C-alpha cells in the first residue's frame, strides 16, 4: 500500500589513492574489484533505513599497484507498510536498494574524479537477483 | 572490514593507515 | 625567472563518517566544530614538489555530545617550482600552495557534509601566513 | 538486451543570484520553482544521448525578489540494444534520465551552495510516472 | 583593517555545445583566458570586490569549441585605513587575489563535470591589474 | 556581453543561446 522515501543520506564514505602521483606514470591498464551488500534496520514505525553498501578497488595490472580503493556506505529512510513478508523482503534488499545505487553511482564518480583517475561509472545492478540470494539462505536457515 | 574501520591492533590508527595501507 | 606552476590537484585520501544516523536528527541543532590543519611537502621531481594539505573536521551537538559527523581530507597538488631562495621557496610551500589548495578541500568537506544531509558547513578562509611563521622557527 | 553508460558530461550550466550581497538581509522565506524534461538523440549505433534539463527558481515570499536561478543540462550517453519499442521508450524516459538525476541534483546543490544561500537538494523524481504522462 | 565578511557566486555559466562527438577528435587544446575586476561600496568600510573570469578551450585542428566557462566569484570586505593608493592596490589586487582560488576551483569543478581533462588556471599577477590601474 | 546575459536583441534567450552560440 505505501512505499515513501524520506531521507537519502551518506553514512560512510573513504576513498583513497596511496600511490600518487607517481603510479601516474604507468599504462593505465585497471583491473576493477566490485564489493556490493545491503542491510536494513528498523527505525520507527513503518520506518526502515536501508543502506547500500559498496566497495571499489583498482589496480593496474602490469604492476598490480592499487590506483585507488573507494568504499561507500549510501543509505535511506523509508516509509513501508502494508506488504506480505515476501512483498518486503524484496523492497528492502532489492527496491530500496536500487533506489540508493544511483545516488551511490554518482558518489563514486565524484570521488575517483578528484583523484584525477579516468571515468568510473559502475554499471547497473540488478538487485533483483540479490532478493533471489535472501530467499534461497533464508530456506537454508529457517531449514535447521 | 572496512578501509575506515580502527585497525585491529589499537593504534588508533585506521586500517588503511595502518595494517591495511597499500602505498608502494 | 622564477616559476610556479600547477601540474595536478587530486586527492590522496577521504574520509566521512556520520556515525549516530538517522537517530542524530532528532536532536537540536546546536554545533560545536572541531578543525585541525596542517601541511607537507615533498619534493617528486626535479623542480616538482607535492603539496599536501591536510584538513580534519569534528563537529559534535553540544547538549549530547553525541558525533554527527568526522570528515577528514587530503588534499594534494603537483607544483613546477623553482628560482626562489630558502626563505622565498618555504613561504611557497608551506602558504602559497597549500592557499591555492585550500578552495578544493573546502568544497570537497561541504559536498561530503551535504551528503550525509548536515546543515552547509563552508570552512572559513584561512590565513596560511600564520602557518608561515611558525615553519619558520 | 543491454544498457550500458558510456559517458556522464554536462552540457549546459546556469546559475545566477542577481540580488546579492543584500537579499541576504531578508527573512529566509523561499517559494521554489523547479522545472524537468527530458530529450534523447540517436548518436551512433545503439548509442543515446539522453538529455535531463533541469530548471530551479528561488524567490523570497515577502518581497518577490529572486534570490538564484540555476539551470543545468545533464546529460549521458548509453548503449542500448534489445528492447521493444515501449521498452525502449521507457528506458529513454525514465531508466536513463533517472541514472542522470542524482548527477544533476549533485550540481544544483554544489552550485546553491556557493551562493552560500541554505542547502537545497532536490527530493527525488519519479520518472516511472514522468513516463506515463508521455504515453498520453 | 581587512577583513573578508563573505564570498559567494554572483553569476556561473558552463556549456559544452558539441557534445558528445567533441570527444572524438584529437585533444590538441587552445585556451582563451579573459580577466577583471570591479568593486562596489555596500555599506560603511564595506566593499564588494567581484572578480571576473572568462575561459574558453577550443581544439586547434577544427577550430570547434571544447567548452566555455564564465564566473563572477565575488566577496564582501571590512576595508577601513588605508590612503587612496594604498586603498587602490587593496581592491584591485589583494582582494581579487584572496578570491582567486575559489575562482579556480570553480573552473576546475565545472571543466571536471564536463568530462574534459583538468584545468587549473595559472597563478594570476594581480599587481599588473594595479599598475594598469593607476597607468 | 555575458553569457548568462539576455541576448542584445530582445529574444529574450541568454546571449549564449542566442547571437553568443557557439554551436559548430
Ligand atoms: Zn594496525
Ligand atoms: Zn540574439
Amino acid at each position: 500500500p505505501v512505499l515513501q522515501i524520506q531521507r537519502i543520506y551518506v553514512k560512510d564514505v573513504s576513498f583513497e589513492a596511496p600511490n600518487l602521483p607517481h603510479i601516474f606514470q604507468q599504462e593505465w591498464k585497471p583491473k576493477l574489484g566490485f564489493d556490493l551488500s545491503t542491510e536494513t534496520t528498523q527505525v520507527g514505525d513503518d520506518l526502515y533505513e536501508v543502506v547500500l553498501n559498496i566497495s571499489v578497488e583498482t589496480t593496474l595490472e602490469d604492476s598490480g599497484d592499487v590506483a585507488f580503493i573507494c568504499e561507500v556506505k549510501q543509505a535511506g529512510v523509508f516509509t513501508i507498510s502494508g506488504l506480505e513478508d515476501v512483498q518486503m523482503a524484496h523492497c528492502l534488499t532489492s527496491q530500496c536498494p536500487n533506489m540508493l545505487f544511483p545516488y551511490a553511482r554518482e558518489l563514486v564518480s565524484n570521488l575517483v574524479n578528484r583523484g584525477t583517475f579516468p571515468a568510473l561509472n559502475l554499471s547497473p545492478v540488478n538487485f533483483d537477483a540479490l532478493f533471489v540470494e535472501y530467499m534461497n539462505r533464508q530456506q537454508a536457515e529457517n531449514a535447521e | 572490514i572496512g578501509r575506515n574501520e580502527p585497525c585491529p591492533c589499537g593504534s588508533g590508527k585506521k586500517y588503511k593507515h595502518c595494517h591495511g595501507s597499500r602505498v608502494a
